[PDB]
């Protein structure tokens, strides 16, 4: 009822050397059509904290005379009451709640997005804390299409970042018309001994062709020989290999390439959060 | 290999030297070229890892031949400066010329390199013994004789 | 499409072809390779990201014909083949 | 969360066939025969219909204004 | 000589045999069909109100994925510089129910969604959805939303099965079941691989020596499918026109150089 | 200046000003949480 | 006499610093290059005024 991940058409094959050492190659058109697309949320909290002696901070657009007043550009999305309009495009260092605090004239204490983030304001709520002070929360959503450096991992402990996004016409295709959505390096299998990955590929192929899901419940699961027999009966090679044609040259690859369907999940270790550079 | 890095989420840092002295030191003392041989054991530490070995075996495997299109394409892709193909070795059944992988690889080596050794694929020591016998006997046997005694 | 010449020696021509990709480059070189007067010809893409749409060519002849003549003849042959296929397809679909 | 409009791999439009497939399968027909009838021979297309989840109903009840 | 033979023709896909041409030409034709033929597609969306459970970007992408009818006569689809004609599609719906692709109203009657049964989003009671979508020509190499369809080919091969193999009747029956054409000689049975023909496991030991595959030179079995954006026969014509125009442009540039 | 808000629970329309209101309340159902509604202006979203 | 690589590095650094500060270049150089490759080309041509003193 709450799944996490998608089924990929994966072909085990070395391609241009861009998937050596655990890297993977992903098809561009599949990414365009919606594969592995995700969204990232973040919530900012601003509280109208009352101080001793009756002085309190206030939600309003700060005047250009206050201390610490940033440039007028950063306040372009603020309503009069100091709250940003929902569904307004925002970028780094832009303020969300305009707040001015009493001096320790008044100084700016507004809440602004993180310098290395961007997105669109999605939800703004106003409320009161447990002691009567006003409280607001702002949620910012960001669209994150897969790009180089994003981390992908299968269910058998096979992780990797995508190393190249290749156009569809350069992807090799199969005599049956299947174009893989993901290409993994054959060198990663023998040193890890994850036979479960290959068995799952065969099982996914069989389940897709047959029309019903395949049980993989540990020891009482469907034996792999039965899956191979069913695949052979359905009109495919019992080894899971197929003849493919090279995308660029258009000729026929000399070997028969193992190809199947494997469940893949996208981890949150995404490059858009790791990169940061320091100047001074 | 020298960095001991795998592309599964590993991160790296880079620093940009500012002064001219630091830049000169980095360029002359710290470039990747000068550190091919490892100080630890005196051998190389920079080289092929996974595909650079298997594909090399496929290219130089006994009985592997390539057509003219593949030869030209791979030579141009590798960046090798060439402007005329060598003489074809063996002709296809229908008449197309073919080139063995060994000559294509030899197009990369320098013009006066000469060496011989035993690799990890040696499983019939008798053939290696015969080849070593011939080489030691002459030190420069006619390449025709070596062809009959070739062994991967 | 615009030809940018890198090096022009005798019987040799190395140039970029900005605005193209594998689709036309492979067709052009394969049409060229059947010309008996071309000693060596190939194409490559130096980097799949930065030079994705800027192939690099190298054409060498035996001196009987300049490389430009070979390129023009190959393009003309491509045009003729495409026209013939189009006529055959139009006839067959009806 | 709702059914994808196009198959991820080959781009064939399969968005409008999901409800038909679900209703026919619930009636007890052979899923393979139903998929063949709908016209999905490549398993890349069949996977999209077979492995889909309809979470739009589950997430529709909470509104944000 | 060049010749084309039609094998089968449905209402949205066509399968034919192309003969007498080099592999490079077939690959070039396939690539041009895949990513050079232009079509209409939604590019930019201007929302006015969106109370649905789906974000604006998700709805915009779903709109982009919807196939659109593309007129053939009005526009020069084979040109190398597509014009910037824009078609505006609008929608205004609310209340309970499901918003279908057939509810889109197009200012230009010539361009409209092909399939009116694609669900866009489900609206609960009281939620409203109003927007304007803009469509323009594009190419498949720039974004997959502009792809006119799917296309692939394969070698035209004939499989020879020697009669000396016991139980070859089983292989013949299997080939007939797959639907491939099959004919018998005195010493062997010939199978034409219109579709892939993978040998069963127990017959693998006879491969190469008794079961061998013959490749007919310069013969490919194409397969073109469309989503209704263009007629399945117009796609090949447009691709060939594009190839001719590219060749002519290259000739002109080369002549300019010299 | 007076602004427009919507209740968290009942989803009705509630009008009040934060700078003056000493006690946020939905007069129809007593909810202490309010939403800020979407402004009625067109926004452009790229379908890419 | 042979230059140890440390000596060569220090010579290149000093020469590049002098060239950047405003010292003339003893050889013709292609336009649009930084002082560093200018000093490297100067060393490669063998035209170097600086010398090292060894104990
Ligand atoms: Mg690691
Ligand atoms: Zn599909
Ligand atoms: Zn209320």
């Amino acid at each position: 009822d709450r799944p996490a991940g998608q089924n990929f058409v994966v072909a085990v094959l070395a391609y241009q050397g861009y998937n050596m050492e655990d890297a993977i190659i992903i098809n561009k058109a599949s990414i365009e059509r919606g594969l592995a697309r995700s969204t990232f949320f973040r919530t900012y909290e601003a509280e109208e904290k009352k101080y001793l002696g009756g002085q309190t901070d206030k939600f309003e657009i700060p005047d250009p005379t206050v201390r610490g007043y940033r440039g007028e550009k950063y306040y372009r999305n603020l309503d009069e009451d100091g709250l940003i309009f929902p569904e307004s495009k925002v970028e780094g260092k832009d303020v969300l709640v305009g707040r001015t605090s009493p001096p320790r004239e008044r100084r700016e204490t507004s809440v602004a997005v993180r310098p290395s983030e961007k997105g669109v304001v999605d939800k703004v709520i106003i409320t009161e804390t447990g002691d009567g002070t006003k409280l607001v929360k702002v949620t910012v959503r960001d669209l994150r299409i897969p790009e180089l450096g994003d981390k992908f991992a299968s269910r058998h402990g096979q992780k990797g970042v995508i190393g190249l996004i290749v156009p569809q016409e350069d992807m090799p295709w199969t005599e049956s018309g299947i174009v893989p959505d993901l290409i993994v390096n054959p060198h990663g299998i023998p040193s890890r001994m994850t036979v479960g990955q290959l068995i799952e590929a065969i099982g996914g192929k069989v389940a897709s062709l047959k029309g019903r899901r395949v049980d993989g419940t540990a020891f009482i699961g469907e034996p792999e020989e039965k899956l191979r027999k069913e695949l052979e009966e359905l009109g495919f090679k019992h080894t899971g290999r197929e003849i493919m044609y090279d995308g660029i040259t258009g000729k026929r690859l000399e070997a028969d390439i193992f190809i199947g369907v494997i469940y893949y999940q996208r981890l949150h270790h995404m490059v858009a959060d790791k990169i940061h550079a320091r100047s001074r | 290999p020298p960095y001991n890095a795998d592309f599964d989420g590993d991160e790296m840092n880079l620093h940009v030297p500012q002064t001219e002295e630091a830049q000169a030191e980095a360029r002359i003392l710290m470039e990747v070229q000068n550190h091919i041989i490892s100080p630890r054991y005196g051998g190389p530490i920079i080289g092929g890892i996974q595909d650079h070995i298997s594909g090399g075996y496929l290219l130089t495997r006994e009985g592997a031949y390539f057509t003219r299109d593949e030869v030209e394409q791979m030579l141009m892709f590798a960046g090798v400066d060439i402007t005329e193909l060598p003489e074809p070795d063996k002709y296809d059944e229908n008449g197309n010329p073919l080139w063995s992988g060994k000559t294509i690889f030899s197009l990369l080596l320098p013009e006066d390199l000469t060496v011989w050794y035993r690799n990890k694929l040696c499983d019939e020591p008798e053939r290696c013994e015969a080849l070593e016998k011939l080489i030691e006997e002459k030190l420069m046997p006619d390449p025709e004789e070596v062809r009959k005694l070739a062994y991967d | 499409m615009k030809i940018e010449v890198i090096k022009k020696e005798e019987n040799l021509l190395e140039f970029y072809l900005e605005g193209e990709d594998h689709t036309f480059a492979n067709l052009l070189v394969e049409t060229l390779r059947e010309n008996p007067h071309v000693k060596f010809t190939a194409y490559t893409i130096e980097h799949p990201i930065t030079m994705a749409r800027k192939p690099r060519f190298r054409v060498v002849t035996d001196g009987e014909i300049t490389p430009e003549e070979a390129l023009e003849e190959a393009a003309k042959k491509i045009f003729e083949r495409a026209k013939e296929v189009l006529e055959a397809w139009e006839k067959a679909v009806k | 969360m709702i059914v994808p409009v196009r198959c991820f791999t080959c781009g064939k439009v399969i968005g409008d066939k999901y409800y038909e497939f679900k209703r026919r399968v619930e009636a007890g027909e052979d899923p393979e025969k139903v998929l063949d009838d709908l016209g999905l021979e490549r398993y890349c297309c069949r996977r999209m219909l077979l492995s889909h989840v309809e979470l739009i109903d589950d997430i529709m009840h909470y509104r944000v204004y | 000589g060049i010749e084309v033979q039609i094998l089968e023709k449905k209402e949205d896909s066509i399968k034919f045999v192309l003969k007498g041409v080099h592999v490079s030409f077939a690959n070039a034709l396939r690539r041009t069909i895949l990513g050079e033929v232009p079509t209409f597609a939604v590019d930019e969306v201007e929302f006015y109100e969106n109370d649905s459970a789906l974000f604006d970007e998700i709805i915009a992408h779903r709109l982009a994925m919807i196939p659109l009818t593309t007129p053939v006569d009005r526009f020069e689809l084979d040109a190398l510089e597509l014009d910037d004609y824009t078609v505006t599609l609008s929608l205004e719906a609310e209340g309970p129910g499901i918003v279908y692709s057939g509810d889109l109203k197009s200012d230009d009657p010539d361009v409209k969604p092909v399939n009116p049964n694609i669900p866009i989003v489900k609206l609960a009671e009281g939620q409203r959805l109003v927007f304007n979508a803009y469509a323009k020509l594009g190419r498949g190499k720039d974004h997959a939303k502009w792809q006119p369809g799917f296309v692939y080919y394969k070698y035209y091969t004939i499989v020879h099965i020697s009669k000396s193999i016991p139980e070859w009747k089983e292989l013949k029956k299997l080939a007939k079941k797959r639907g491939l054409p099959v004919e018998e000689t005195e010493e062997e049975v010939l199978v034409t691989t219109i579709k892939p023909f993978y040998i069963p496991k127990d017959f693998e030991e006879y491969e190469g020596k008794e079961i061998w595959e013959e490749i007919v030179p310069n013969t490919y079995i194409f397969t073109v499918e469309t989503n209704g954006e263009l007629p399945v026969e117009e796609i090949v014509s447009i691709a060939l026109k594009i190839l001719m125009r590219k060749a002519d442009r290259f000739i002109s540039e080369l002549q300019k150089l010299t | 200046v007076e602004a427009v808000y919507r209740c968290f629970k009942c989803g009705r329309e509630v009008k009040l000003d934060l700078s003056i209101t000493r006690d946020l309340r939905c007069p129809y159902c007593g909810s202490k949480i309010l939403y800020k509604p979407r402004p009625k202006v067109p926004r452009r979203v790229k379908a890419i | 006499f042979k230059y140890t690589r440390f000596e060569k590095a220090r010579i290149i650094g000093a020469r590049a610093l002098q060239i950047s500060m405003g010292a003339p270049v003893l050889i013709d150089v292609p336009p649009g290059i930084t002082p560093l490759e200018a000093a490297i080309l100067e060393f490669e041509k063998g035209v170097i005024p600086i010398t090292v003193i060894r104990p």
